[PDB]
């Protein structure tokens, strides 16, 4: 699709009307209409108002008396605000009425009206000898050939030329014009010769490549800058239309080389036609920026005086020396030819020059306007690098980035009021296992639990978590934009929980709407208050699962044992308001009114009792580990004697100290508690701080003491560190290969021109890097980038340190980002819980593998994209065998990762595992390749098959997990699991099909059975920390809830030779 | 004074560049003839909106 | 949990902005947003105004030409 | 005094938050005052503000009237 197929036409000459239509041009009749007589707009930021006319009119020159009329007057009278479209349309339209124009109508259907000579005659009121010529003798306007039309004024008047002023676009500027166009008597080629060579000779003169009206036609500048802004105008028109006709698109071309040719000028101009003629790539790829085109061009013609192509650079420095030349590629000069042959006596720039186009290779990215790159950096690419220098980051502005401490959640308003359970397991409590964990929680409470699991408790807080969304609920509340919902849904909870003032719906699902000029102060909530929230929805759905309505029955009561102000009493009550008869008080030792102020254990004299009981006692002052028991223990008993449905807050939840409170409640006699610990979605994302839910039954509770109980594991786990928690750092030197980085991010910016290496050298750190330019003008590129422990793990295993800067170096300058915005960058990213537990696991693998000696080998089966990477040492060989892995031989030699990329065979005969291997099954066993889940039967049974399989070579670790089975009874009875199910009894862990879970008895009995050593561990409360601190993730309040029911129950599986 | 004081901070004076766009001062200087013959131009007169 | 974990940081220096963003600092285009660009609020029970510019802007000294200027004739 | 009272104010808070051990960003770790001249009442509030009293933790005083009730609590 070579010669360019294009349709040229004297445009110009086909706006002119026919004689018998100048009557009615300016439709006399009626109004002007907008789209089709005029185009007006109003930048209400330049505050510039700007009329357009169209037709025949967007060529009319104004006679000072038509600048006396009113219309012209208008943008003074509106200075800050868009012209009203009456008054617009109402002087518009009359001063239109007061226009005409000097005509002749005729009958032969060849003639055409001179609307430039006409309107331009009228414009100075018939004075110029043009004027008289033409009111004098208005026949005179009316042509058939269109050249003739000015040969016979020029005949007429003797005249070489006829100077005629260029009007403004926009009517409403009366800025004076930048230059003025000459007409020449020049009928033949030969008298446009000399006239062009005489031109050569004078100063600030240019002309077109062809001339309207066949007539030639020359601008004569006043100053050197408006040359210049006309040039760079004509460049980018042409520059379009090539763009437009390389495509091979058929095009209305009026001309076929759009841009002047300079005949004489400043040498700025000169460089303008120059890189003009060049139709340089880097306009295709938009490297060059057009808010400031003229600047750009001159900032081009510079590289292109010095470029480091021979080609482009003789071919600019020729076209540079011979200005007054057209150039044009040989595509175009077909089109002359065409033209040309069409119209034999057409005119056209008699000196120019037919360059061939040198092909460049350089396919920029590029992007102007607003948006931040959100880079993915690969781990290699095709360039090498040697001991490539440091790069420092600048300092950075509030102004552009941010730093933020936490990641707000965004969430569904009821994702909130979930909650976990965890039932009881043991069905006895022997008496060595009490001294046992009497030791654990002795030596637990008295030196504190960890101190950066006490940081991520005081920095992630619920509070600041929650509020961004219950704002929002808040501000739309406030505009009246909110409407439908249940009585008792959770969205109405919500918003009770948003606003001070009470709320009625007028009927069903339709909440009343505020009255007139009234605003309602946004409710007052402490740390607590939506917790308390949610063990109220806690217990209305442990009363009953299915109910959807979280109203109180009529005649009933509840008590918020632990109390200040608490605002969540005054939110249900209000919550209640139309439900009769519900008692409801906080009933604190601090407690405020409505709230009785009270000590518990309860006075003998006074009478308490409530269908519902939420204790939230907590001693402030620091105490004796047995005051703290038996004041626990109090708390417990008498919240349990005085409801039917109490919900403890349990501060130290060590195993000891819930089943003491089980021991305690089986000494009280004639009931039997049933009884369950629960973890609400609304607490504190690291609180270890648990919620035992007692309640009677008639049956005795068959297992009712706790081991091993998930919620119990996120405290006791915890103990003191053996080292200060990681604070984020904030990093600007960016080494080339160094791997001393401390977790946290890089942040910073640098010259356009160095971005493209910056990137290729923290590809090494970081996973991904946005970056971005504040605007066009400002040349510094800031960039943000998180480090990824797993990129660290990846790229550091051996010394080669490739890139793909060669792609990078395609994105300078504008193809790395914009945005005018402020942007705020948090130190701990939102993550799901799934990829969180797979952080934890891969922490506690890793700090299983540090210990182990002398294996040659790592083998991730069914490692997919390297997921397991983090876990593997800098030195041991790693391996991967998932057949869905992306082979990539350049990165795999460079970086010592051999990929299987075959399905493992699980059956003994087909095994060949090594001696001295770890061998990785991370979450493999559950599902078959093509993602369908593998039964119960068949999953125990690949387990066996590796176990035996593994038994005969000496040294070997295999790491199989899997889903026990326990988990299904919970979530069954849990709320808060947005990501975790229970589809058909099986687990539907993220998008992945349900699959069918172990039971961890049946697997034990069978590793018994094969002989094999084993220990069934699973990631605690150090690991969690670690992964949050290594990869700067906050953990987020669902999750917090979920993470310990979910992480007990996908066990490790230790296989060990 | 308030027009005034949009269009001074602007600049009392500006100069074309060599790529023809203008750049004001952005201070506000009183005018000398000394200026006539120099890059300088008075600002009232720019035409700029 | 004794041992303090705190990041120090010249915060008043990251406020100051570069020099490239000086020329769009006040950001002349636009309309100065309220939360963003100021905070505007009228205390009906004492019954005073109160202003107050954000970003680099919140410490700003006025000249006494600025002071003439009619925003500042306008709580009275 | 009103600007040793704002001071204090804030160095307590910031210790406050410090003390739960939660990662904080204190722009400077003691942001109170210390005069280098200044008469006795001044002393006085930089004392009890160097104390970091249990009083404030336990909102004993009122912060209406912020310098007055430094000053009391410095008598006791
Ligand atoms: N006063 C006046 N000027 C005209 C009229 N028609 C065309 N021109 C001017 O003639 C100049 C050259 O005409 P053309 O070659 O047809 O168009 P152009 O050079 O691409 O310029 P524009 O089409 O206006 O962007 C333009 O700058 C126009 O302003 C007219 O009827 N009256
Ligand atoms: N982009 C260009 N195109 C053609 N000729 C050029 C170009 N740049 C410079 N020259 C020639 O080389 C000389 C270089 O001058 P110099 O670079 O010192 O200042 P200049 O002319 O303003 O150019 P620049 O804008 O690159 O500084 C000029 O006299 C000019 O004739
Ligand atoms: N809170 C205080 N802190 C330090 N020094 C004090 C304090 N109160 C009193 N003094 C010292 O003891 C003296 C007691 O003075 P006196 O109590 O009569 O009046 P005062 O200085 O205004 O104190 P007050 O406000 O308690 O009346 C003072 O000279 C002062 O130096
Ligand atoms: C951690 S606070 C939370 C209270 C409630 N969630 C709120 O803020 O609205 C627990 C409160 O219980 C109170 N408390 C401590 N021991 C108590 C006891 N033995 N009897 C009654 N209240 C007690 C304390 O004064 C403390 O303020
Ligand atoms: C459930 S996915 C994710 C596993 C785990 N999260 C990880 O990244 O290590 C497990 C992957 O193992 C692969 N896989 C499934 N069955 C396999 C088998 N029998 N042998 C080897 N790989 C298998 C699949 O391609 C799948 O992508
Ligand atoms: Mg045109
Ligand atoms: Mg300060």
């Amino acid at each position: 699709m070579w010669h360019y197929t294009s349709i040229n036409n004297d445009t110009r000459v086909a706006l002119d009307p026919k004689p018998n239509q100048i009557r009615t041009i300016t439709k006399p009749n009626t109004v002007p209409q907008l789209g089709t007589d005029y185009l007006y707009t109003f930048n209400s930021q330049r505050r510039s108002h700007t009329l357009r006319l169209l037709g025949p009119f967007q060529y009319f020159n104004f006679s000072e008396t038509d600048r006396g009329h009113p219309l012209f007057r208008l943008p003074l009278k509106y200075p800050s605000k868009a012209i009203p479209a009456d008054e617009l349309i109402d002087n518009l339209h009359s001063w239109m009425r007061s226009v005409h124009l000097l005509h002749v109508r005729s009958e032969d259907n060849t003639l055409r009206y001179n609307w430039m000579l006409g309107v331009y005659a009228r414009s100075t009121n018939y004075t110029t000898p043009v004027g008289q010529l033409v009111v004098n003798a208005p026949a005179i306007l009316n042509y058939s050939n269109p050249q003739d039309a000015f040969n016979s004024v020029f005949v007429a008047l003797g005249i070489d030329y006829i100077d005629i002023p260029i009007t403004n676009s926009n009517i409403f500027d009366d800025s004076s014009t930048p230059y003025n166009v000459r007409i020449w008597h020049a009928p033949t080629m030969t008298e446009v010769n000399h006239i062009l060579a005489l031109m050569r000779k004078s100063t600030l003169v240019s002309t077109h490549s062809s001339w309207h009206w066949n007539v030639l036609h020359t601008f004569h500048y006043r100053s050197e800058s408006d040359m210049i802004d006309h040039f760079a105008a004509k460049i980018l028109e042409d520059w379009r239309q090539k763009e437009k006709l390389d495509k091979g698109a058929l095009v209305e071309a009026d001309r076929v080389i759009q841009r002047l040719i300079p005949l004489s000028s400043s040498t700025y101009v000169q460089r303008l036609a120059a890189i003009g003629a060049l139709y340089p790539n880097e306009f295709t790829e938009n490297v060059l920026d057009l808010s400031r085109l003229s600047t750009a061009l001159l900032q081009l013609s510079d590289t292109y005086y010095q470029h480091a192509n021979d080609q482009l650079r003789r071919l600019y420095r020729r076209m540079y020396n011979d200005s007054r030349t057209l150039y044009m590629t040989q595509r175009h000069q077909e089109l002359l030819l065409a033209q040309i042959t069409a119209d034999p006596n057409i005119l056209l720039y008699p000196y120019t020059y037919i360059f061939t186009t040198i092909p460049t290779s350089m396919n920029y990215i590029s992007n102007t306007g607003q948006g931040r790159i959100k880079h993915s950096l690969t781990v290699t690419g095709a360039t090498e690098h040697d001991t490539v220098a440091d790069i420092v980051l600048g300092q950075t502005g509030e102004d552009v980035i941010t730093i933020s401490m936490v990641e707000p959640m965004s969430i569904a308003v009821e994702d909130m009021y979930g909650y976990v359970l965890d039932t009881p397991t043991r069905d006895i409590w022997p008496a060595d296992e009490q001294i046992e964990q009497k030791g654990d929680a002795v030596a637990l409470y008295d030196t504190k639990t960890s101190r950066a699991l006490g940081m991520f408790n005081n920095t992630v807080r619920i509070d600041d978590l929650l509020s961004p969304l219950l704002s929002l609920v808040y501000r739309t509340y406030i505009k009246g934009d909110t409407m439908t919902m249940t009585q008792g849904s959770l969205d109405h909870l919500t918003l009770c929980a948003a606003v001070d003032s009470d709320i009625t719906f007028v009927g069903n699902r339709m909440i009343a709407p505020l009255p007139e000029g009234y605003i309602p102060k946004p409710m007052h909530r402490n740390n607590s208050t939506m917790k308390m929230l949610s063990l109220y929805v806690a217990l209305k759905k442990l009363e009953n699962f299915a109910t959807n309505s979280y109203l109180m029955a009529p005649d009933t009561s509840i008590i918020l044992l632990g109390a200040e102000r608490e605002p969540a009493v005054n939110i249900l009550r209000r919550f209640n308001r139309n439900v009769s008869n519900v008692r409801i008080i906080g009933m604190g030792d601090r407690a405020v009114e409505p709230n009785i102020r009270v000590r518990v254990p309860f006075p003998i004299d006074k009478n308490i009792s409530a269908d519902f009981i939420i204790c939230d006692i907590n001693s402030y002052e620091d105490q004796s580990f047995e005051s703290m028991f038996s004041e626990t223990i109090s708390v417990v008993t008498t919240c349990a004697s005085a409801a039917t449905r109490a919900l403890v807050k349990i501060n130290h939840p060590s195993e000891y100290m819930i089943n003491s409170v089980i021991e305690r409640l089986s000494q009280l006699g004639g009931v039997f508690y049933h009884t369950a610990l629960l973890k609400t979605a609304s607490q504190n994302p690291y609180s270890y701080e648990t919620y035992i839910y007692i309640t009677p039954i008639a049956a005795a509770v068959r297992f009712p003491f706790y081991s091993n109980s998930a919620m119990i594991n996120r405290y006791m786990t915890a103990v003191a560190d053996d080292e200060m928690p990681i604070i984020p750092s904030i990093h600007t030197v960016i080494k080339g290969h160094s791997n001393t980085y401390s977790p946290g991010l890089f942040c910073g910016c640098v010259d356009v021109q160095s971005a493209p290496l910056a990137l290729s050298q923290l590809k090494s750190y970081c996973s991904e890097a946005t970056t971005w330019r504040v605007d066009s003008d400002d040349n510094l590129v800031n960039i943000i980038a998180r480090i990824d422990p797993a990129r660290i793990a990846l790229e550091f295993r051996t010394r080669s340190n490739t890139s793909a800067y060669h792609e990078y170096q395609r994105y300078v300058p504008n193809g790395l980002g914009f945005k005018v915005r402020k942007t705020r960058e948090f130190r701990y990213m939102h993550r799901e819980v799934t990829f969180i537990h797979k952080l934890m696991m891969y922490a506690l693998i890793r700090e299983q593998i540090s210990l182990t000696e002398n294996m040659t080998q790592v083998v991730s089966i069914g490692g997919r994209n390297l997921a397991d990477i983090s876990v593997v040492p800098l030195n041991m060989k790693y391996v991967v065998i998932d057949p869905a892995t992306r082979i990539e031989t350049l990165t795999q030699e460079k970086k010592n990762i051999e990929v299987q990329s075959r399905p493992f065979q699980f059956d003994a005969a087909n095994m060949d595992l090594e001696n001295n291997s770890i061998y990785l099954f991370i979450a493999v066993i559950m599902n078959e390749p093509n993602g369908a889940a593998t039964p119960a039967r068949m999953q125990m049974d690949k387990i066996r098959n590796v176990a035996t399989a593994m038994l005969t070579r000496t040294n070997c670790v295999a790491y199989i997990s899997f889903y026990e089975a326990g988990i299904i009874t919970r979530l069954d009875q849990s709320t808060a699991h947005k990501t975790i199910r229970v589809e058909e009894g099986r687990l539907k862990v993220a998008n992945y099909v349900p699959v069918d879970t172990l039971v961890e008895a049946d697997v034990t009995l069978m590793l018994r059975d094969i002989g094999i050593t084993h220990e069934i561990i699973r990631p605690s409360t150090p690991e969690l920390i670690d992964a949050c601190s290594n990869y700067g993730i906050r953990l987020g309040s669902t999750g917090g809830a979920v993470l310990d029911v979910f992480n007990h129950y996908s066990p490790v599986i230790k296989l060990v030779r | 004074p308030v027009e005034y004081g949009i269009f001074v901070q602007r600049g009392a004076t500006y100069t074309i560049n060599a790529a023809g766009e203008f750049e004001f001062s952005g201070r506000n200087e009183k005018w000398d003839q000394a200026l006539y013959l120099s890059e300088h131009f008075p600002a009232l007169f720019s035409d700029v909106p």
